[PDB]
């Protein structure tokens, strides 16, 4: 699924996602992987943890993206976030995170875009047609099939952004 | 694909290169682990096993791209690609090109070095070397011995190394991935991939076989070295001239070969390196602040700002961040780039419709500056305006902005080349409510027209502020029907390209009558819609 | 640290016979051996090697076989001439050792039992005249190495001076021959006069004498 | 294809020597061993040690680690040096070449002759010729037998011969045996018919090289 | 509208550096045998001199090799033996059955069999080598 709705309201639409039990799995089976390599049959002195800590960099490099994205309507002043392991790790400091933030008097539209994989099906995510003269994507990232989940999130940011 | 762009990049890369074929060249022939081998092959072990390191590595090089897009498939997820400006598209293809090239070059030593070593090898087995090697290639003809010369079969040195290709692994998987190598580059030839495409995309398509030969190739450890364990045992440096003696006495047993360890990686180094020094590269490209350079004022709140930054490629169309750590330690905002390239400065126009920038007013007074930070130029380009013949731009409202950048660097090309210019008039049609806080554009509208005059030209000219509702102003609604004919009948074969800047409730009436005006033939009017595509 | 032994110490056989003669080791030795003939005269001569193989020239007759620690040489068509020591050597281990080369072995041709001939010799003048005078009793030609030889001087026992000296077996017909000397001084020579040898041996009936006068010579 | 070697006469006790081996139509060359023996007088052979052409790989027996010394010289000579010499090493010593023949199994061929080291405290004396009386009045079946006996000489270079070699039948050199003086005496004897010693020529001739005795005498028969 | 002549012309370069390298391998090394590793080396310099011009498409223009016309100035006075992509195709098949005698040059006469495979299928559709200038 491509975004969870955490509160619907006449005020706000905050948007909320997290990595789910594709990514997890990928990484056990990468790092179990590198883990076997590195000390079922590793023989070099010295260099199994250096294999043992390339192996988990890839692996947490490897893995997906904290995204939350809030739709406000007093004062407008629609923005977004997007978190990596390292950045979820160090806000739990409480400290705070900074973020991309787009004015919502401009934003006209928006329309579901489209991304190419060459082998691999294709990839679905949410613009927003900015008046300005440019498209911001909602996430960074895009989610392969799914065209259902993404074309209702279209549908309800739509409705609540203008009634028309 | 991935690339570096960098020639800091290429140099590391080659550097990389020439290190690993050095230190395994090195690590192949000094030990005396490697030296009844080394006797009998000559110095062909060494030029026949650093290519092979080398190669490794460059080929993981050339495969990334696809392991990450299978990556991509199996999170379930994908990364926005970075998008195409022409420039960061073909200097990718160089790399692939030269990493390809380094690929065929280390092949070919690797391939000569080994056709060297089947001759002496095959020659030792038959009586036609000297003693020692003779000696040496006539073990493993017992039980408890293990052999040092792979070529197990006396046939003849003519006609026995193409006995040894065929019936022995790791010789047919390298012909049929010689062969392989060769047809792919072969195929990708220019006048080959250029002119046609049915050819190279499908041709190229040997690397999947190329690559499962390369897997299947390294297998089955036929070259073979002196064993650990027997090697203290056998007191080589001793134990060498009593060549005819070996077993039949105690101080010299009968030395046991073995393979290579099946697992070792001590190649991974080079794509290590290469990945940190791109991340590096890119953490200094983008650590310089930049410094204010020319802040400008306008009627009503249109504050301008030209600022000068350090290794940036301001491009056309895009749009960076700007983010004021005084107003707010946590904010980016986007602007949209209104420059145009090959100049220094941004010029980015930022209005006050909001409290973040009325906070570059009260914070900081135009009556000693905030440190302003620019992330990038993200945004996907926009060329084809200086890639057509006649042009059809149609501004409104709020979105003229984006104009700006392409009229500002349209005259720059003129005065440069003036032959590269294939553009010959911009039917601008500016469509608003007023002109109340716009002002910064109409200005420059009257200083290109007028100012490209000097050179006696009046080509595109063509500024025609209208009026919509409640100077040629319209007053009223700007009809389209009759409007592109007059000047459509001038160039036949028309490919007048509009670029529509609004609301989709007027975008589908301008495609309605654009398919019923076109007609069958390399020569009929007709104007292409980019819809909401730029 | 490596013992290497001869098992026999002394074989006889008669003409026509065999002889097998075993050398063992202290260790697994693979089959690194070399038999050497010795004649009383001459440096030993190679016989096999690698305790099966030939050596060049030497006839089929001699064969060697063994393997692990045990090894034995036979030898078929014994004949004059042959008579001489054997020895086995290890060309295995050289760096702790003390023989590396047996103990070796007597083998002598038997025969049929021979009557030795007996001579006596008297002093001449010289050395009557210069110290010691010596008087000397010769045995030829007889197989039977146990002959006894006993002096005796005007028909009494005499001991203390008395050496023999017995040659080594001929290569020609397997016989041996002995002399024995008995030093006397000038001081009783002359008190002496009539001295023999008493020849005993198992060839003979009974011991034999030669009567001598000396003032004769 | 023949060996040889020379260099050791008496010496005192305690002293130092050395041993010269050299052969012709051999090259010490390849990878036989060169491998040195010895034995004692009338006992069984002993290895000393025992070195390696190709190389300059040396071994030597537990007896004699150290004490004794093997070299290759001039690719055609090799020398042993001992130290420190005691009053058993009074034995001959033979210079061997081990070859390594096809396969790997190795013999000790191409021998040498021997070279008598002794080592004493005494001093060389020169041997007398002292005749044997013929059997003149001790005849046996018309043969007669005689000779000649040597008192003292000490290293055993004796070599004894009939007319210069010229009569080699009958002839019966018994081994050197010890006396209480410390000398060694021999005697040597040949059978001849009755007959025969109308010829006069019976002669006894003896070398000594250490005493550069060659004293030859002619047994006369005894007329009284 | 696809023709195979292009790539067979640069099959046959391959081909024809891959036999030169081989052959002067195996001559400079003593190989046993090294009387083909100098026909090697003579038949790769022949078919590397042969067809160095790029032909010339008949539909729009080509770029050409550097020092185009110093060899099609050469070539072009042949009208049935060139311009007949049959010949070029049976003159390749005969150049490459001596040189594969050895396991050097071996890729020489598989390379360059399937240029000539490449250069009859051009062949059977109908093509010329139409001169360039
Ligand atoms: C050039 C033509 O490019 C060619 O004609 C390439 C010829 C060489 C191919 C690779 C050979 C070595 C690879 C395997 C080595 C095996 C060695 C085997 C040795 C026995 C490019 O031209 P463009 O693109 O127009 O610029
Ligand atoms: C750009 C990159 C090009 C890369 C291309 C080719 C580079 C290939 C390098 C191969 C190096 C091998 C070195 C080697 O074995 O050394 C010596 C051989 O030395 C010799 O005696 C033979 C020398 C042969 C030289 C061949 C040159 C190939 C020319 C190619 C022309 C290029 C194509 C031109 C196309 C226009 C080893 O011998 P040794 O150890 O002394 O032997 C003793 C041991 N034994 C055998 C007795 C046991
Ligand atoms: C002169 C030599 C070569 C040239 C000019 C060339 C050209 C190209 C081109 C034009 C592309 C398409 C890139 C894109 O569409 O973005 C490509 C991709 C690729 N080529 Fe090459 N190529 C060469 C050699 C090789 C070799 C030797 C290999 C060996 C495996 C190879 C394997 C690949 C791969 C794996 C890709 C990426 C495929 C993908 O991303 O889906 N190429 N090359
Ligand atoms: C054309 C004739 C070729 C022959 C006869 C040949 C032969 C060999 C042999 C015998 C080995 C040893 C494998 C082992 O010990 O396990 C080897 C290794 C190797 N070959 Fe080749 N080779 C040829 C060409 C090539 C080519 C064109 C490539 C291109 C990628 C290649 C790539 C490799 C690699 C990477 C190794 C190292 C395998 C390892 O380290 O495990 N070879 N080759
Ligand atoms: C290669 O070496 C192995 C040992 O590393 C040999 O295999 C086994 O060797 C043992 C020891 O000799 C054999 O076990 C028993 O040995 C006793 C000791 O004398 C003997 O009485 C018995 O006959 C018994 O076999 C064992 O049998 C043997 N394995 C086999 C399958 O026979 C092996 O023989 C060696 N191969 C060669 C020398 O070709
Ligand atoms: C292979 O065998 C050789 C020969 O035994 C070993 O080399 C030998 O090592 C010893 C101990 O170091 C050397 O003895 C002494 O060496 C010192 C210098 O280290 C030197 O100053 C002394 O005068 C004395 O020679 C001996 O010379 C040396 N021999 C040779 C020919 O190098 C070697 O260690 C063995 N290797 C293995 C892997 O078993
Ligand atoms: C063949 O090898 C044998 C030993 O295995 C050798 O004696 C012979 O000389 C060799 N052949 C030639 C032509 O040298």
């Amino acid at each position: 699924m491509y975004l969870q709705v955490e509160t619907r309201t006449s005020s706000r639409l905050h948007l909320k996602r997290a990595p789910g039990i594709r990514s997890w799995s990928l990484l056990v089976g990468i790092l179990s992987i590198g883990l076997a390599a590195a000390y079922y049959s590793g023989d070099s002195l010295g260099w199994k943890l250096f294999y043992v800590t390339g192996c988990l960099f890839v692996a947490v490099q490897n893995l997906e993206d904290w995204e939350e994205a809030i739709f406000d309507k007093s004062t407008g002043k629609v923005v977004l976030k997007t978190f990596s392991l390292y950045k979820k790790l160090l806000t739990l400091f409480r400290a705070g995170h900074d973020q991309v933030v787009v004015l919502l008097h401009d934003v006209r539209d928006v329309s579901v875009e489209e991304e190419k994989v060459r082998y691999f099906g294709k990839g679905y995510m949410v613009v927003l047609r900015l008046a300005t003269g440019f498209s911001h994507p909602l996430t960074q990232s895009a989610v392969m099939g799914h065209r259902s989940d993404v074309e209702a999130i279209a549908k309800l940011i739509t409705s609540f952004l203008e009634l028309h | 694909v991935n690339e570096g762009l960098s020639i800091f990049v290429i140099l590391v890369w080659l550097g990389l290169n020439v290190f690993l074929f050095v230190w395994y060249y090195r690590v192949y022939d000094i030990p005396p682990k490697f030296f009844y081998t080394r006797k009998l092959l000559g110095s062909a072990l060494a030029l026949a096993r650093a290519p092979a390191a080398c190669l490794n590595f460059n080929c993981m090089l050339i495969l990334l791209p696809v392991c990450r897009n299978l990556l991509s498939f199996l999170r379930g997820s994908s990364a926005c690609c970075s998008t195409r400006v022409r420039r960061q598209l073909d200097r990718n293809l160089t790399f692939h090109k030269m990493v390809a090239w380094m690929i065929a070059l280390h092949s070919a030593i690797h391939t000569i070095a080994h056709l060297f070593n089947v001759e002496w090898c095959v020659n030792a087995r038959v009586n036609n070397s000297d003693p020692y090697s003779v000696a040496l290639s006539e073990l493993g003809d017992r039980q408890n011995e293990s052999y040092l010369n792979f070529a197990r079969k006396r046939i003849k040195n003519p006609e026995g190394g193409l006995y040894l290709a065929v019936t022995l692994l790791a010789g047919i998987t390298g012909v049929v991935i010689t062969l392989c190598l060769i047809l792919i580059i072969t195929s990708s030839t220019k006048t080959i991939r250029r002119s046609y495409f049915e050819v190279f995309w499908y041709t190229h398509h040997l690397f999947v076989i190329f690559f499962i030969g390369l897997a299947i190739h390294g297998a089955e450890r036929i070259v073979r070295g002196q064993t650990a364990e027997s090697l203290a045992v056998h007191n080589i440096t001793v134990c060498e001239q009593k060549i005819s003696e070996w077993g039949k006495i105690k101080e010299c047993p009968i030395p046991q070969f073995a393979g290579n360890p099946p697992m070792t990686w001590k190649w991974i180094v080079g794509p290590m390196f290469l990945y940190l020094c791109e991340r590096l590269v890119r953490f200094w490209r983008s650590q310089q602040k930049v410094v204010i350079t020319k802040v400008v004022t306008h009627p009503f709140k249109t504050i301008e700002l030209q600022m000068k930054k350090k290794g940036f490629k301001m491009e056309v169309g895009q749009y960076i961040f700007v983010k004021c750590p005084k107003v707010s330690k946590l904010e980016w905002h986007p602007f949209t780039l209104t420059s145009a390239p090959e100049e220094d400065f941004f010029s980015i126009h930022i209005r006050i419709v909001g409290d973040w920038t009325e906070g570059l007013f009260n914070a900081c007074g135009c009556d000693k500056l905030p440190k302003i930070a620019v992330d990038g130029p993200f945004g996907t380009a926009s060329e084809d305006v200086f890639s057509y013949e006649v042009v059809m731009l149609v501004g409104a409202g709020i979105g003229v902005t984006p104009f700006a950048s392409i009229l500002k660097s349209v005259w720059y090309k003129y005065c440069n080349n003036a032959t590269n210019l294939k553009l010959k008039k911009i039917y601008f049609y500016w469509l608003c409510r007023d002109t109340h806080a716009f002002e910064w554009f109409a200005d420059l509208l009257q200083l290109l027209e007028s100012q490209m005059q000097e050179r006696n030209n009046a080509g595109f000219l063509s500024y025609n502020i209208y009026l919509t509702g409640w100077q040629k102003t319209l007053y009223g609604r700007p009809n389209w029907d009759n409007e592109f004919k007059t000047i459509a009948s001038q160039h036949p074969n028309t490919r007048i390209g509009v670029f529509l800047c609004g609301p989709e409730a007027l975008a589908e009436t301008l495609s309605k009558q654009s398919i019923s005006n076109s007609e069958s033939g390399p020569r009929g009017v007709h104007f292409i819609f980019n819809k909401e595509n730029f | 640290a490596l013992v290497m032994t001869q098992t026999p110490s002394s074989v006889s056989a008669a003409v026509r016979g065999t002889v097998t003669i075993k050398c063992q080791a202290s260790e697994n030795i693979y089959s690194n051996l070399a038999w050497y003939q010795q004649k009383p005269g001459q440096p030993p001569k190679l016989l096999i090697y690698g305790a099966s193989k030939l050596a060049s020239g030497v006839p089929s007759r001699f064969k060697g076989s063994g393997s692990g620690t045990d090894y034995t040489l036979t030898i078929r068509d014994l004949e004059a001439a042959d008579a001489a020591t054997y020895y086995c050597q290890q060309f295995y281990d050289s760096l702790n050792t003390d023989n590396a080369f047996g103990g070796g072995t007597k083998v002598e041709i038997k025969r049929t039992v021979a009557a030795p001939s007996v001579f006596i010799f008297p002093p001449s003048d010289e050395q009557l005249k210069s110290g010691t005078a010596s008087v000397v009793c010769l045995l030829n030609n007889f197989y039977p190495r146990e002959a006894k030889v006993q002096w005796k001087v005007d028909n009494a026992l005499q001991s203390g001076n008395s050496q023999e000296s017995v040659t080594e077996q001929d290569s020609k017909d397997s016989t041996y021959s002995l002399s024995s000397t008995l030093t006397l001084s000038k001081a009783d020579y002359e008190k002496h006069k009539v001295y023999a040898c008493e020849v005993t041996h198992q060839g003979l009936s009974s011991p034999v004498t030669k009567s001598f006068n000396r003032g004769e010579c | 294809q023949s060996l040889e070697e020379s260099g050791g006469d008496l010496v005192k006790p305690g002293a130092s020597l050395t041993l010269t081996c050299t052969a012709s139509g051999i090259d010490f060359s390849g990878y036989h061993y060169m491998c040195w023996v010895r034995q004692a007088p009338g006992k069984g052979l002993e290895w000393i040690g025992c070195t390696h052409s190709g190389d300059g790989t040396t071994y030597y027996a537990r007896w004699a680690k150290g004490r004794f010394t093997i070299s290759k010289t001039s690719s055609t000579t090799v020398t042993l040096q001992m130290t420190s010499l005691t009053a058993a090493d009074t034995a001959t010593y033979f210079c061997a070449r081990r070859y390594v023949f096809s396969g790997g199994y190795s013999g000790l061929d191409s021998w040498g002759p021997g070279t008598l080291v002794t080592v004493s405290s005494a001093s060389t004396k020169g041997p007398s010729v002292f005749p044997l009386a013929p059997s003149s009045k001790s005849t046996s079946g018309g043969t007669a037998a005689l000779g000649c006996l040597v008192k003292d000489y000490f290293p055993e270079p004796v070599t004894v011969s009939w007319n210069s070699g010229a009569l080699t039948s009958g002839v019966h050199t018994f081994p050197a045996v010890l006396q209480s003086s410390g000398l060694y005496s021999l005697s040597s004897v040949v059978t001849v018919p009755s007959s025969s010693l109308g010829t006069q020529t019976y002669i006894c001739n003896v070398n000594h090289k250490p005493s550069n005795t060659k004293v030859d005498k002619k047994v006369e028969p005894k007329s009284c | 509208q696809i023709e195979w002549a292009m790539w067979a012309n640069e099959q046959a370069l391959a081909s024809g550096l891959i036999l030169i390298t081989g052959g002067i391998v195996a001559t400079a090394g003593r190989f046993t045998q090294w009387y083909f590793g100098a026909y090697s080396i003579v038949a790769g310099v022949f078919v590397c001199l042969l067809e160095y011009p790029r032909g010339k498409r008949k539909k729009g223009s080509t770029m050409e090799r550097w020092g185009q016309k110093y060899m099609t100035a050469v070539v072009k006075l042949f009208g049935p033996f060139t311009r007949n992509y049959y010949v070029r195709a049976v003159l390749h098949l005969l150049l490459s059955v001596p040189a594969g005698f050895l396991l050097a040059t071996i890729l020489g006469t598989a390379c360059l069999a399937i240029a000539s495979g490449i250069y009859l299928l051009a062949a059977v559709r109908g093509e010329q080598w139409t001169p360039i200038e």
